[PDB]
């Protein structure tokens, strides 16, 4: 009856223990917004893609930060501000991948509200295993979790990155030391 | 956007315009404001009377305020 | 009562609350003001009966307590040396430290995750009030599990609450005086 | 201190005194009538008391914004037509009060239309002579302070003579 | 509470009991009017309305009239009376006509009585019918009143002209 997480605080309705990650953190009773289009599914489906899209922003960060940049890119350290210089000369290439990213957005909405009308796809299935690593099940509970865990750990960092960026103008592992 | 946050929609918070109206009753206006909510969410033309007035007036008040206050560059 | 005999009793102080010994000569545990209305100022839920201004009095009044208790600990701390092994501490009393830290970014964060923390227990509260079982100031908090033992948990409780007396009063007391015992006016 | 309109939480049926619990019915509704009077007079004063000490269009400025020192600069002949109207009224008042069915301080006549009054009616009633009290004890420290220490409303608050 | 009410318990007059129509403010200051107080004569009636008439009609003649005079003039004085007197002569006039073609009665609130008891099978409107009981509502009763108001407009400007003299010259 108690949320594993808080043990003060009474099991979140909506969450029983389906979705990987579930210890009942939901303090503040989210999972039973059902308004505006938002609920449980749309929740799960968003905190999906801020999990993917940060593990995808820090490994970027701390990858350019470490092993430097490309070659014929701009380099700096400060990742908030190296931005500005790539614009500043391929232009191109950041309109190109908005517009890509646009479009998928729009893709990944349209397969959201579909999958949560017709229930059919779970919250953030995209169908993308190309290579297989989570076929059988058993390992697919496992995945999910490693991945829940890394994504909330990857949007805490680079939320932190981007604010340290844009404040102290410095790399990452140089305010680190 | 203050103000957009008044009227209760689809949670329990907010003002409903029933109760509201139908509290402002007097001893010079007997029942008061009782009906006019069904009157004006049941009848088109009232809602269009209504805001064709304050429209018009509305007008005529930007149009005051206008050469009051000139808010364009060399107009 | 058991204090200020020539007064009976508020109205509500029974003794279903750990260190009650009756003293509350203003009545102010008879307010009919359910204070949980001060955070979801709607009731939001139907299920919500409501909370006692008593039981929200006992809450705040352990929550006080622990804060004092732990600003006690900090502020006789500071005044003793003790800083942290980082720089930007050097050694700037209590009564100048709050606004040299305040200017340089940390009291924010400070704020923010004490707001985090707070914001999750009064969850716990707003629950309390829409009528779960968890008494006032009760987190489940015995990690080191020196909470067993019902009559070692109700005299820790009373020893508690005491000692939450004592430490506000004890910190009012440092505050106004710009500590005495440790350091100067 | 009977069943009449006028008794507030504070002080319930207040007669510390005892001047009602001996008095006849007629003699209670004098004590009402010089109550509104009062209270009405007295709330007209205060307002015109301030308003005066920060707006005195009339007469072409002058007649010092100081209450108690204008008294002795209107030009004394409409004083005398303010004096004949208020009396005009009263004698209107006067007729009034002959009128079956007469309540001490209803001259509007609202015993016509209010046969088994309402709790909003007498919270109202309570409220005129509650806002009525409040404006004589105001109208009477406006008028001591003003002749001990020789200013007025917002010019002693204004400097701090308080 | 509420404070109007149909008048009179009737819901089907064209009018109402609003707190002006029916107050005790409106009662008293009616009944305590020259055309309605108690105790007067036509002709009382009718020399306090032409005295009140006269006196508040010398002003504006005097004041705006086409022989003005920022000072007092005795030619301005002497034009607004004269206004005055001759407007209250045509308003006379007006009541002298009204009255000869409006009552044929001589004396009301008996003929009425006569004529619901005694049976009224004439001609009408002069047994039967008759509106109003005042004795304002008969032949004679409106020309002393007319008569009042005549004389009282008279008196009244020329007290109005000499309270205006005083003033403008003493003051
Ligand atoms: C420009 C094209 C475009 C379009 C049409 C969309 C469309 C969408 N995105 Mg999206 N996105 C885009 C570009 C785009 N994205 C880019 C360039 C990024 C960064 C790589 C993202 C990152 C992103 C995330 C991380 C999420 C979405 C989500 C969504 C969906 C919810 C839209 C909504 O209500 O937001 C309303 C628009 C807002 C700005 C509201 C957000 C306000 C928050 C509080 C800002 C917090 C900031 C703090 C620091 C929708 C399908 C959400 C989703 O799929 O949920 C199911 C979601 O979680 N997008
Ligand atoms: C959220 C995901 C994300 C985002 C928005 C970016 C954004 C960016 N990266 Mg990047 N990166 C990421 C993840 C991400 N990266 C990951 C996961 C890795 C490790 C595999 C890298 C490794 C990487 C390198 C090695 C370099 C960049 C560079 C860049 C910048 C120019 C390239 C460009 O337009 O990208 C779109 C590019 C393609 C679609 C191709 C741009 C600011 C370049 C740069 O200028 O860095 C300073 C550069 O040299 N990235
Ligand atoms: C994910 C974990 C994580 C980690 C390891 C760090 C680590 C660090 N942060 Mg940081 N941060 C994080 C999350 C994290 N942050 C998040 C989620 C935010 C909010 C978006 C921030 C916002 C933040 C700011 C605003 C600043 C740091 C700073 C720092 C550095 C100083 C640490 C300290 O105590 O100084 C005290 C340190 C390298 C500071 C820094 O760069 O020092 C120069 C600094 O100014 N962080
Ligand atoms: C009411 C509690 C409280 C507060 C507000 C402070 C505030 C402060 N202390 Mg401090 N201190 C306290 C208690 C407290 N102390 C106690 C009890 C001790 C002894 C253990 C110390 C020991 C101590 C040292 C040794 C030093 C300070 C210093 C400082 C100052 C720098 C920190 C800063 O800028 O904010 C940072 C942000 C905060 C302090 C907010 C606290 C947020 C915490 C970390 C969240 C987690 C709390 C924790 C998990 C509670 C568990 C309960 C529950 C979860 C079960 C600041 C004025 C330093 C200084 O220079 O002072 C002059 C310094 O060197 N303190
Ligand atoms: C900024 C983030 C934040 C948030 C959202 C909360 C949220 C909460 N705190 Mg809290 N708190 C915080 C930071 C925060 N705290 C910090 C930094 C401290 C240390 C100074 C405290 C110290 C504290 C105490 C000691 C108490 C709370 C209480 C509460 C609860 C009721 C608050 C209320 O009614 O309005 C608060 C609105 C106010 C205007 C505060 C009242 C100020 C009084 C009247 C004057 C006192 C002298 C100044 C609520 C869960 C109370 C509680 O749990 O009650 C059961 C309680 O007793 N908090
Ligand atoms: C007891 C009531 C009372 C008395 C005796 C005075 C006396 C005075 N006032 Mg005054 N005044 C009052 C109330 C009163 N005021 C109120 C309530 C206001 C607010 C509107 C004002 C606003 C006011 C201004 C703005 C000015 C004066 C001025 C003056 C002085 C010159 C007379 C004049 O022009 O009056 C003018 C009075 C008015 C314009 C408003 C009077 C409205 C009356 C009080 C309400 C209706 C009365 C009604 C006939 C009787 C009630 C009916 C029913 C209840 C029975 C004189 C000392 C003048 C002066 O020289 O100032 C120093 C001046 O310029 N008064
Ligand atoms: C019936 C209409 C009427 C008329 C014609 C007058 C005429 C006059 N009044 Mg007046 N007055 C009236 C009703 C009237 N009053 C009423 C009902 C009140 C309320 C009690 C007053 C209160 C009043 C005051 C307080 C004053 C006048 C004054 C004046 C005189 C100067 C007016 C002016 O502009 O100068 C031409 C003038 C003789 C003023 C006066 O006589 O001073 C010289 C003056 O101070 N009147
Ligand atoms: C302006 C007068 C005014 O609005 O006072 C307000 C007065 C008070 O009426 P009530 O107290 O009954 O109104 C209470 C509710 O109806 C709120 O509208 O309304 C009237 O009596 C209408 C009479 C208009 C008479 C025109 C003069
Ligand atoms: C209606 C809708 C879409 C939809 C739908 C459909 C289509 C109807 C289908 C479904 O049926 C329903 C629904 C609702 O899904 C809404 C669209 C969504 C919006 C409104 C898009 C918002 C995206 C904004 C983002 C993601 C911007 C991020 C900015 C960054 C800045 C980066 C910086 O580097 C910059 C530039 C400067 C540097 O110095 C430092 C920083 C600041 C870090 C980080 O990235
Ligand atoms: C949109 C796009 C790029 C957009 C870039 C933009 C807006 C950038 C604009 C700017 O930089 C400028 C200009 C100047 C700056 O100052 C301003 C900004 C704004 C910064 C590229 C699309 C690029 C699109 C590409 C490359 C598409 C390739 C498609 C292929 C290969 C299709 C193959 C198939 O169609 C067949 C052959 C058979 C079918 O049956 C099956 C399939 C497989 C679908
Ligand atoms: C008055 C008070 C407590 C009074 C208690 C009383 C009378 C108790 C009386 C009784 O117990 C007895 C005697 C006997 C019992 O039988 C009866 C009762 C009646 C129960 C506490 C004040 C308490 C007052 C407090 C705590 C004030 C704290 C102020 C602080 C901390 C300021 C912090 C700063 O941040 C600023 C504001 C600015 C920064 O620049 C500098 C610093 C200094 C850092």
């Amino acid at each position: 009856e108690r949320s594993k997480s808080l043990p003060f605080l009474m099991k979140p309705k909506n969450l029983d223990g389906s979705m990987a990650g579930d210890v009942g953190f939901d303090p503040l009773g989210l999972s039973e917004i059902n308004d505006v289009g938002v609920d449980l599914y749309w929740l799960r489906e968003a905190e999906l893609k801020h999990c993917r899209l940060g593990m995808m922003a820090a490994a970027g960060i701390l990858f350019v930060e470490i092993l430097g940049p490309a070659p014929g890119f701009p380099a700096g350290k400060s990742q908030m501000d190296v931005f500005w210089k790539v614009y500043a000369e391929k232009p191109s290439l950041i309109g190109a991948s908005l517009a890509a990213i646009a479009i998928l957005e729009v893709i990944s909405g349209v397969a959201t509200t579909q999958g949560r009308q017709n229930g059919d796809r779970a919250p953030g299935d995209y169908n993308f295993d190309p290579l297989g690593f989570g076929k059988d099940p058993a390992k697919f509970k496992d995945l999910q979790l490693k991945e829940v865990k890394n994504g909330r750990l990857a949007m805490i960092a680079a939320a932190g990155m981007i604010l340290q960026g844009v404040s102290t103008h410095q790399g990452a592992l140089e305010n680190l030391s | 956007i203050v103000a957009g946050h008044m009227y209760k929609t689809n949670w329990f918070l907010g003002h409903s315009i029933k109760t509201i109206l139908e509290a402002h009753k007097g001893p010079f206006t007997g029942e008061g404001h009782k009906g006019l909510y069904e009157v004006l969410t049941t009848s088109w033309h009232a809602q269009l009377a209504i805001n064709l007035a304050l429209f018009g007036s509305l007008s005529i008040i930007v149009a005051h305020h206008m050469y009051a206050m000139p808010p364009y560059p060399y107009i | 009562s058991k204090a200020v005999p020539f007064l009976e009793a508020p109205k509500a102080l029974d003794g279903s609350l750990p260190a009650d010994v009756g003293f509350d000569p203003l009545g102010l545990s008879d307010i009919g003001f359910d204070f949980t209305y001060l955070m979801v100022p709607t009731k939001w839920d139907e299920s919500r009966t409501g909370l006692s201004a008593l039981k929200w009095f006992r809450e705040a009044e352990i929550k006080h307590g622990r804060f004092a208790m732990l600003a006690v600990l900090g502020w006789v701390a500071v005044d003793m040396g003790l800083r942290l092994p980082v720089a930007k501490y050097a050694g700037y009393n209590a009564v100048q430290a709050h606004d040299v830290f305040v200017k340089s970014g940390d009291m924010t964060v400070g704020l923010l995750a004490i707001g985090f923390l707070e914001v999750v227990m009064g969850a716990a509260i707003y629950e309390m009030s829409k009528g779960s079982d968890r008494a006032a100031g009760e987190f489940s908090f015995d990690p080191l599990g020196l909470g067993k033992d019902p009559s070692k948990y109700a005299r820790y409780q009373v020893s508690e609450i005491k000692n939450g007396r004592l430490a506000m009063l004890a910190f009012g007391g440092i505050a106004t005086q710009a500590v005495l015992t440790n350091s100067g006016f | 201190l009977d069943g009449m309109i006028g008794s507030s939480a504070p002080f319930k049926n207040f007669d510390p005194l005892g001047f009602a619990a001996k008095a006849d019915q007629k003699t209670l509704n004098k004590y009402r009538e010089s109550e509104l009077k009062h209270g009405r007079v007295a709330m007209l004063a205060v307002l015109g008391w301030i308003v005066q000490e920060f707006w005195h269009p009339l007469y072409d400025g002058k007649l010092s914004s100081n209450p108690l020192k204008a008294l002795t600069e209107v030009p004394l002949i409409g004083w005398a037509q303010i004096f004949v109207a208020i009396n005009v009224i009263e004698y209107l008042q006067n007729k009034i009060k002959e009128l079956p069915g007469y309540r001490p301080g209803d001259y509007l006549g609202t015993w016509e239309w209010v046969e088994q009054s309402d709790e909003g009616w007498d919270s109202y009633q309570t409220k005129e002579l509650n806002n009525g009290r409040l404006a004589m004890v105001a109208i009477a420290g406006l008028i001591v302070q003003d002749l001990i220490t020789g200013q007025a409303a917002l010019e002693q608050i204004t400097a701090g003579n308080t | 509470v509420s404070f109007i009410k149909p008048y009179r318990q009737d819901p089907f007059v064209g009018h109402l009991a609003t707190p002006i129509t029916t107050s005790a403010f409106t009662r008293a200051y009616l009944k305590v009017l020259p055309a309605y107080r108690p105790g007067l004569t036509p002709l009382s009636r009718g020399a306090e309305i032409g005295f009140t008439h006269g006196y508040f009609l010398i002003g504006p003649f005097y004041t705006y009239g086409p022989l003005r005079s920022v000072e007092f003039s005795l030619t301005s004085l002497a034009a607004g009376l004269l206004a005055a007197i001759t407007l209250l002569l045509i308003l006379t006039v007006g009541l002298s006509i009204y009255g000869q073609v409006t009552y044929d009665v001589y004396d009301n609130a008996l003929i009425v009585k006569l004529v619901r008891q005694m049976v009224g099978s004439e001609r009408t409107q002069d047994l039967p019918q008759i509106k109003g009981t005042s004795e304002l509502d008969t032949v004679l009763g409106w020309q002393k009143f007319s008569e009042g108001f005549f004389s009282g407009g008279l008196i009244g400007s020329i007290v109005a002209a000499v309270g205006i003299a005083l003033y403008s010259t003493y003051l």
